[PDB]
């Protein structure tokens, strides 16, 4: 992608993604990233959908042949799967690391390159047997919840999907049922007691998924 | 399976 | 593909397929083919399968691509999403002519093959502005249904396919609309005079789709 | 569109 222009890359990226071509729409993202400009909120909203969709398809096919397995070719074609999501993963990880959180501009920007950081070592925790890559998950989103908490509203909605995500790291990977549901209940009741102020719309849509899952939980 | 956030 | 036993690269191909993997499926059908035995009743299937997954992603794309077409970025994507959708079917005419049509085992598998061929020569029909292809299509849709009338009840439902899909050619290739009306009509009124001798539901689903489209046209 | 045979 070095010889396109950074809005040919942009342009495309989108194209992309009204075609569902999500492959195309990520290494179109990764060549912006690598331009060396800080990322607009359309921009990190591009390149978020595109990785997000490419390890969803990835994930969903470890489970279903996971499953199968409970002769050598489904732990082969498993393994080559698990393998390729790996890479995946290890490439975004790349270009938070590089330079995208340090370099970014403000809290709304950092907070959501941090939240990206702890989301993809999750999906690297959830094929490995690894206490390591659960430390790093855990270690991303708490930096995260403390500026979110000190810089933006409780109803802004990248807040709002940090502390949802924490939530199913606490439960699905780190063994602490409690910490999910004290984490999820403390959530939804802050935001509710500030909807008044929106904007209104984008925040409803995740207090719903917190109540779901308290649903389940309990 | 728990929801995590949706792929806006 | 050239180290894998043949055996593996089909139970392979099946787990793909579980996994909605569709390019893995196809790669893995391909070296199962390049093995040089005759494919079974299940293998041809699987083999058909993969390839129109793949084909169809991409016909969808570049329809998406030519509707926002009607700066040179729309035009280079389209064309770079075409090129690729013509070396697939390039791959597909490929394997057909060396060698799975002159050495299928009878008429049924040689009745597969040659529909298959007219399908990937209209894909390539769709993209092009060419004569020469369309003439390529007519050819091999031709012979397959000679083979057919001969040698196959009016009710298999590959026989059923090829018409199907012969007339949509006629219709929205070639240009001739009566050729494409008579052909459906016929096929689907010699396969309800033979329906007492099924077996039955696979022809009804084929029937179905005849019936629809001559309401359109018509 | 016209539809031709499904990918069973
Ligand atoms: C860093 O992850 C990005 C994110 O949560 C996108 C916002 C989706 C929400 O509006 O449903
Ligand atoms: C050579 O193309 C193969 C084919 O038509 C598969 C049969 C599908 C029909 O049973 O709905």
């Amino acid at each position: 992608m070095g010889s396109m222009e950074r809005a040919s890359l942009i342009q495309k990226a989108k194209l992309a993604e009204q075609a569902e071509r999500y492959e195309d729409m990520a290494a179109f993202m990764k060549g912006a990233v690598e331009k060396g400009e800080e990322l607009s909120c359309e921009e990190r909203n591009l390149l978020s959908v595109a990785y997000k969709n490419v390890v969803g398809g990835q994930r969903a096919a470890w489970r279903v042949l996971s499953s199968i397995e409970q002769g050598p070719e489904v732990r082969e074609y498993r393994e080559k799967v698990e393998t390729e999501l790996q890479g995946v993963c290890d490439t975004v990880l790349g270009l938070l690391d590089s330079h995208l959180i340090k370099e970014a501009g403000d809290a709304e920007s950092r907070v959501f390159y941090l939240k990206m950081k702890g989301d993809y070592y999750r999906y690297l925790a959830e094929v490995a047997t690894k206490k390591r890559i659960i430390d790093s998950a855990r270690s991303a989103y708490q930096e995260a919840m403390d500026i979110s908490k000190k810089e933006m509203p409780p109803t802004n909605p990248i807040r709002l999907g940090l502390a949802l995500n924490f939530s199913v790291f606490h439960y699905e990977i780190a063994n602490s049922p409690e910490e999910a549901i004290s984490l999820a209940k403390t959530t939804f009741d802050e935001a509710m007691a500030d909807l008044h102020t929106l904007s209104y719309k984008d925040s409803t849509l995740i207090m719903q998924l917190l109540r779901d899952n308290l649903t389940l939980w309990t | 399976r728990s929801t995590s956030t949706p792929n806006v």
